[PDB]
């Protein structure tokens, strides 16, 4: 028992903190791991507010966080779902009729999706940050997995992108492909409808095929569905030259209002700095526990936005959606 | 680096790991959706012991081995 007005102090305050630590960080272009900042765990307890927020900024976005099996083990998941997270299963059995927007949490990884619902049955788009198999026919598997989570007779396309490199910035960049699939709810609902016909989906992507044992659709490569605009937080440039040499036409739009286009963007977004020393592609490591290397900030300037907008939607929110959200933060410190 | 086992797997993930320098990968049965299998297992290169391969298996399979 609070007051609104202490809740209210308490979410904002909990938001603003965060937002004090990460702006440090970047300020002196620190790797949060190096510099023992805990980011999965904050990530993970500010994520629910960063939904409830960006749902109210965007109607008919319809962000809904979901988790898979895995998420729901102990033993093997990393840390337990976001708070207020549904399991798969039990949200395509009771959700209303819709168009949604998810973040999917599969024990270990957050993904992105773009779901319908109907009466005819519940297809859904799974836009994974992150590429990191160096066999392809990998994804199959993958694709398979969300499918059976989602129901046998659900329709699913699985498409794997190169965003992410970082081990922690996949809820955040799901976040911010969610919002793009928002953006651009029109291509992404004529998949839709191509998934339920049974068409050719070679009109909507570049690279398809369905999967043997659940006819899952793999995509790997989304290009032009997968556009300019939802890889502008790619953290490799590497990634992002491989993403325009592959497809010129994406070259040249405007990814934002300052008119650059996608390259340079992420060129402005360059820094060099020291982070945790991992294996490569071929698992390949050096000796010394760090690495220094150049990439793209995007992603936590980013994160830093989001937490802005959400401070000062719940700076002047309603009361039972400052109570909502207190819940959410409570739960959330629960672990 | 000389894993061996009686069973049949497919991918479910593979993610770098707060900590350590060696990657996760994560398994599930071939006969996941065929039998219902609850099989998993877990590969993770041992990040003090580099030579060292950590492997977790959990569940138990509800069929024969693969002949
Ligand atoms: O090359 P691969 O073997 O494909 O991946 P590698 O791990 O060697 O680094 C690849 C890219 O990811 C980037 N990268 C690697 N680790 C991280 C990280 N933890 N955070 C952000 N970017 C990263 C590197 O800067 C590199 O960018 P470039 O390719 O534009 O130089
Ligand atoms: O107009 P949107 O497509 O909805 O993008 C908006 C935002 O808009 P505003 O701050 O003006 O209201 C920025 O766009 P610009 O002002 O630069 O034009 C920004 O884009 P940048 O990072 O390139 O500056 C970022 O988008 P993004 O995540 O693609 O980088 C952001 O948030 P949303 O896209 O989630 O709405
Ligand atoms: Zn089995």
């Amino acid at each position: 028992q609070a007051t609104v007005d202490r809740l209210r102090t308490q979410v904002t305050g909990f938001l603003s903190g965060a937002l004090g630590k990460l702006q440090a960080l970047s300020a002196q272009n620190m790797d949060p791991e190096l510099a023992q900042f805990r980011v999965l765990d904050v990530d993970r307890a500010i994520m629910p507010l960063l939904i409830v927020a960006e749902n109210a900024r965007n109607p008919g976005l319809n962000l809904v966080p979901l988790h898979m099996d895995m998420a729901e083990d102990e033993e093997v998941r990393t840390q337990p779902p976001m708070a207020g997270s549904r399991h798969i299963a039990e949200f395509v059995a009771s959700a209303r009729p819709g168009r949604y927007r998810a973040v999917i949490d599969d024990g270990s990884h957050t993904r992105a999706a773009d779901i319908r619902k109907d009466a005819s049955g519940t297809s859904v788009i799974v836009v994974d940050p992150l590429r990191k198999e160096k066999d392809e026919s990998a994804y199959v598997d993958y694709a398979d997995n969300v499918n059976m989570e989602f129901g046998e007779h659900a329709k699913c396309a699985f498409i794997p992108v190169d965003i992410q490199k970082s081990f922690f910035d996949c809820r955040i960049l799901s976040l911010s492909l969610a919002l793009k699939m928002h953006d651009k709810d029109d291509a992404f609902a004529a998949f839709h409808e191509t998934l339920r016909n049974g068409g050719d989906p070679s009109h909507h992507v570049s690279r398809a095929q369905q999967t043997e044992e659940l006819g899952a659709t793999l995509v790997l490569d989304g290009a032009p569905l997968v556009d300019a605009r939802m890889m502008k937080h790619g953290q490799a440039a590497s990634s992002v030259s491989r993403y325009l040499g592959n497809h010129p036409e994406q070259s040249t739009v405007p990814v934002n209002k300052r008119n650059e286009t996608l390259g340079e963007r992420t060129t402005r977004h360059l820094v060099k700095r020291k982070v945790r020393n991992r294996a490569d592609s071929e698992g390949r490591v050096t000796s010394g526990e760090t690495k220094e290397i150049t990439f793209s900030n995007s992603v936590e300037q980013k994160r830093i936005a989001l937490l802005n907008r959400a401070a000062s939607y719940v700076n002047s929110a309603p009361p039972p959606v400052v109570m909502r959200m207190a819940k959410l933060l409570q739960d959330s410190l629960l672990d | 680096i000389d894993e061996g086992d009686l069973w049949t797997w497919r991918k479910y993930g593979q993610k770098d790991i707060l900590g350590s320098r060696f990657p996760r990968g994560y398994y599930r049965c071939a006969y996941k959706f065929t039998h219902g299998c609850k099989a998993t297992k877990q590969v993770q290169r041992s990040e003090t012991d580099s030579n060292m391969l950590a492997i977790t298996y959990l569940s138990e399979h509800n069929h024969p081995r693969p002949t």
